[PDB]
């Protein structure tokens, strides 16, 4: 089946390994200039974005930072061994190592540069790794920008690997499997103290898809049903179908020349149907998928087998219409005609089931008691080992309900059937005789069903939510008759390998579900906190559903995806993702201000202001802050499109500050500054009412300017009316950028813990149930 | 007060109606109310204080629900219900005593014992039923 | 100076749809005492189909109200409410299509569409008044000229 | 507008019409399409305006 292929093809979790230190900045050599704008012979190292690609517009910048958040989440490793990143530091005195290769490149460039101070060369010579083999630790020198150091330190200190040993591997097995005496577990390895593993994220369903998401829950329950079918064991050593049919024929005393109801009793009795019924029942109970009863009212054996089925399976597992039909057939064909009661006129839509009315109306203690049990036979919701489970009544588990049912049937057989022909009573008696000749086998079958159900339930990791599904699984009552008639005495219990495979598939699905929930929640929360008001979030939920791998998103409307978005929006963010986003939020202003492609704004003042002296520009019309100016938000202006205020301010020469990520033209011409060109770049705003084209002028006046002789020869400090709201780069201090990154010296990470456990089963004849008795006791 | 009275009324009804041989139809609603009380009280820790010579008593509730399978109640059902009802009756009597021995000048109509003050929380409103006294 | 038929402020902001949702959510929880359970389930699941589109229906109500207000700003003759002889037949299947297919793409009348609508309304109103004037003038002239 | 195919499948699955005994099984989801949605929008706003 394709569904089983999709569900079993999920891999546990893709483990991420860091091969290089995450970096947003790098050192870069820049020419520096004196206070008068003259170039110095020495250069200077500054921090510059490695990938300077920030876009225009504040909204676009926030989108860029959301994309950066996604990148950082992608690059965040599950574990890290710094020795893999370590490379030789050629200039180290002790021939030590540094991390990563980019650090080594920076060290080489600094050391070889003739302008480097000898103290920095001494510092580079001291840079080497320290190994503490006793503690299994290693510290490597690294050159990192403070934001880069923060990110890498978080990665180093928040790894997902935990120590692994034999006790942990053994405890990975469900507690009920270990506590089961029918399984013997073994190991042939002693995991070393340096072994590691990653725990699956088995948080319970935070989206509560069992509540109000009926199509998605139908898909989930169908996948669970298919998996449960795949793992349910096959019945072995069934009674031969031919011999059983012969025995049934002899008991029924079939006549050639007479039309009889008993003939139909032999309909659809085969081993295929028996196995199909066993699998259907156990899989439906495990996956909590609603079942539908398929039967023909003319087959009374189907009705007696249905009596057994209703005795054992809680009636909430069947769609109401089919259950009501089966119960009405049982009442009007077996129960009421036996006791001479008038045929029940049951109304469709009655609040009470036919069995409840019959229980009220039947004066026979055994039949009424069985009816009452069937009416009140429910599952029990119990949280076992942290997982919600649906537990069968203990009388079902031990098989005593079969004895109660048999008492009811024996009371029915003794009745006179006052108002029916004697042949009708004969047919009912013959059907009851067929069922009752296998009383011990029915007790054995009930115990086997219950034991298989609970053993396979021990391997379920997600809560077993009992809610009626949109679609049902059809169960034929002829298959129930086949199971009742052909079940032998051979006990079949889930293989330990089958149990481990089932548990591993469940764990893989649960972990994938939780990880995709975490991803979607992180992305949604980040988009909300970044004020991405134009962002339609359907794509995020669509990706989430695609990565769950069991839904067909083409069948999921947009409203359902937005309801999923609303549910995801209320969940807290995972700790690691939340902290990474906190780092990004803290440092995004500084990351943006480090870009050479955009400026943080433009101050249009209509007074001469002396160009600022900076070493890496010379004279530059840079504003460090927007103090003493009215601010116009260019993002709000573009969103609303109303240019009345900005036009009024530009036409009236009212000093203002246009704030927003803007591209700027770097100009080094002194003659252009004298010509006051920077003040001529705003009339287009009035003309076209568009600020996307705005591109202020950033003057860079220094000795590299062709007309710097004007500055030199007139003791003239350049002045400009317009300033560019922009920051200056931070100097690269080699000593201050050195950090000792600490990690574990070495460990080995393991994926499949149950691969280290070999499990076998006791002899099936000796397999016991919860009550210490053998599951099947018939000879 | 209404929740405490509801507990006491439920326990009195359980004592009077859960008898050997009685039809389950005679106790179906009573069994449902008793099980609701069990669910609501389960997992809650109570203390009746030591004012005067009243012993300090701690109460834990981890009781399973009453059965719903017997057409007519039998001796085993009655004995299990008796054990649960005895514990609950002890708890209710101790709470009532702890409340009776306390008084306040400012708000005398409000509960004075910490047990009855805890029972005045919203989560216990489910226990509330017929107030006929 | 123009009479206008305006909606409740709860329709304009779409808040009342919440109440609708509330109401029909209660209808999804009801027992339907004597109804067959399959038909009952189908009705409740359809009720939930409409209920679970609460956000889409709030958006649709706000969009419809906004479009109505914007295009009503362009009406020059009094919006007199009378029960007309012949009606416009509205298929409830079309209502279901609108409710179940509306997304979140806002569509508002274009400024040129609003100006065209307003110009057509103004032209019709002006022509109506001018033709009333012509008819009145000719009738009065014929009467005062004694053209019996 | 929401995809007509996806919404139609969702509505069919939720309604389970084929399982019922309704004499009109096919006619239930007829008329559900983008053209009908546009017609409804236009009809409602135009009738209110006029």
């Amino acid at each position: 089946e394709s569904i089983l292929k999709k569900l079993e093809d999920i891999k546990p979790e893709q483990v991420k390994k860091q091969t290089k230190l995450f970096r947003i900045f790098e050192p870069r050599q820049l020419p520096v200039y004196r206070a008068n704008g003259e170039k110095e012979l020495r250069n200077r190292w500054y921090w510059k974005l490695k990938r300077d690609t920030l876009p225009d517009g504040d909204y676009d910048v926030r989108e860029y930072f959301l994309n950066l958040y996604d990148q950082v989440l992608t690059e965040m490793p599950d574990y890290l061994l710094l020795k893999d990143m370590a490379v030789e530091n050629k200039n180290s005195r002790d021939a030590g190592k540094v991390v990563d290769s980019e650090t080594a490149a920076i060290c080489d460039a600094i050391f070889q540069d003739e302008e480097t101070e000898g103290v920095v060369r001494r510092f580079i010579a001291e840079m080497r790794q320290r190994v503490q083999a006793d503690r299994n630790v290693v510290n490597y020198p690294s050159i990192l920008h403070p934001i880069d150091h923060a990110f890498n330190e978080y990665f180093l200190q928040h790894q997902l690997v935990e120590p692994l040993n034999n006790d942990i591997i053994f405890n990975y097995i469900p507690e009920r499997i270990r506590n089961d005496v029918n399984y013997i577990l073994n190991m042939d390895r002693n995991l070393p103290s340096t072994a590691r593993y990653i725990r699956p994220n088995l948080l319970q369903d935070r989206l509560n898809l069992h509540d109000n998401f009926e199509s998605l829950w139908d898909t989930i329950t169908t996948s669970n049903y298919i998996l449960a079918r795949s793992v349910v064991p096959d019945l072995k050593e069934l009674v031969s179908t031919e011999a059983q049919i012969q025995k049934m024929s002899q008991d029924l005393q079939l006549e050639a020349l007479t039309i009889q109801s008993e003939t139909q009793f032999l309909t659809g009795i085969n081993s295929q149907a028996a196995n199909d019924c066993f699998k259907t029942l156990i899989a439906a109970m495990l996956s909590q998928r609603t079942m539908s009863l398929d039967f023909v009212t003319t087959n009374y054996m189907s009705l007696i087998s249905g009596m057994w089925l209703l005795t054992v399976v809680p009636n909430d597992m069947f769609i109401r219409e089919s259950l009501v039909a089966c119960q009405l057939a049982i009442i009007n064909t077996i129960i009421y005609p036996a006791f001479g009661m008038q045929r029940m006129h049951y109304r469709n839509g009655d609040p009470q089931t036919p069995f409840q009315i019959a229980e009220q109306q039947i004066q026979n203690f055994q039949v009424a008691n069985w009816l009452h049990f069937v009416n009140n036979n429910q599952f029990r919701q119990v949280v076992i080992d942290g997982v919600l489970n649906q537990v069968l009544n203990d009388n079902i588990r031990n098989g005593h309900v079969v004895n109660q049912l048999m008492e009811a049937l024996m009371q029915l057989s003794r009745q006179q059937f006052p108002t029916m022909p004697v042949d009708y009573k004969r047919s009912i008696q013959r059907g009851i005789l067929l069922l009752s000749n296998r009383l011990g086998q029915l007790v054995d079958l009930t115990r086997l069903l219950a034991y298989n159900y609970e053993t396979l339930m021990a391997c379920i990791t997600m809560n077993m939510q009992h809610v009626q599904t949109l679609t049902t699984e059809k169960l034929q009552l002829t298959s129930v008759t086949s199971l009742c008639m052909l079940i032998g005495n051979a006990t079949v219990i889930p293989s330990p390998q089958t149990l481990f495979h089932y548990y591993n598939v469940n764990v893989n699905f649960h972990s994938n579900y939780n990880e995709r929930i975490n991803d979607a929640v992180a992305i949604i929360t980040a988009a909300n906190r970044l004020n991405l008001y134009q962002k339609k979030m359907k794509s995020i939920v669509e990706d989430f559903l695609k990565r769950l791998q069991i839904f067909d998103i083409s069948r999921v409307p947009d409203d359902q995806m937005y309801r999923l978005r609303d549910r995801l929006r209320l969940l807290p963010v995972e700790i690691r993702r939340l902290d990474i986003f906190n780092l990004i939020l803290m440092n995004m202003e500084q990351i943006e201000r480090a870009s050479d492609k955009i400026a943080q704004g433009v101050i249009i003042a209509y007074r001469d202001m002396q160009l600022e002296r900076d070493e890496m520009y010379g004279y530059v019309n840079i504003a460090r802050n927007l103090d003493g100016f009215q601010q116009i938000n260019l993002e709000e202006l573009m969103r609303t499109g109303d240019y009345a205020q900005i036009t009024n301010m530009l036409l009236n020469n009212q000093p203002v500050a246009l704030v927003g990520a803007l591209p700027f033209i770097t100009d080094s011409s002194v003659i252009s500054l004298v010509a006051k060109l920077d003040a001529t770049v705003f009339a287009q705003i009035v003309k076209l009412r568009k600020v996307d084209t705005l591109k202020p002028i950033l003057y860079k006046i220094n000795s590299d300017s062709n007309d710097f002789y004007l500055v030199a020869n007139y003791d003239w400090v350049p002045t400009s009316t317009t300033k560019v709201y922009k920051q200056i780069p931070q100097q690269f201090d080699f000593r201050a950028s050195m950090h000792m990154l600490t990690s574990n010296l070495t460990f080995t990470v393991y994926s499949d813990l149950l691969a280290f456990v070999s499990a076998d089963t006791v002899e099936p004849i000796n397999a016991v149930a919860f009550d210490n008795m053998r599951i099947m006791n018939e000879l | 007060m209404d929740v405490l009275y509801s507990l006491s009324k439920t326990l009195k009804d359980a004592r009077d109606k859960i008898v050997e041989g009685t039809l389950y139809s005679n106790v179906s609603d009573l069994i449902q109310q008793f099980n609701q009380m069990i669910i609501t009280m389960n997992g809650n820790e109570f203390q009746t204080g030591g004012i005067g010579n009243l012993p300090i008593r701690n109460w834990n509730f981890d009781f399973g629900l009453l059965g719903t399978t017997l057409l007519n109640l039998d001796a085993n059902y009655v004995e299990t219900a008796r054990n649960t009802i005895d514990y609950f009756v002890d708890f209710v009597d101790n709470v009532c005593m702890d409340e009776m021995v306390r008084e306040s000048q400012r708000n005398g109509i409000a509960p004075q014992s910490d047990s009855l003050r805890k029972l005045s929380g919203i989560k216990f409103k489910r226990i509330n039923f017929d107030n006929s006294s």
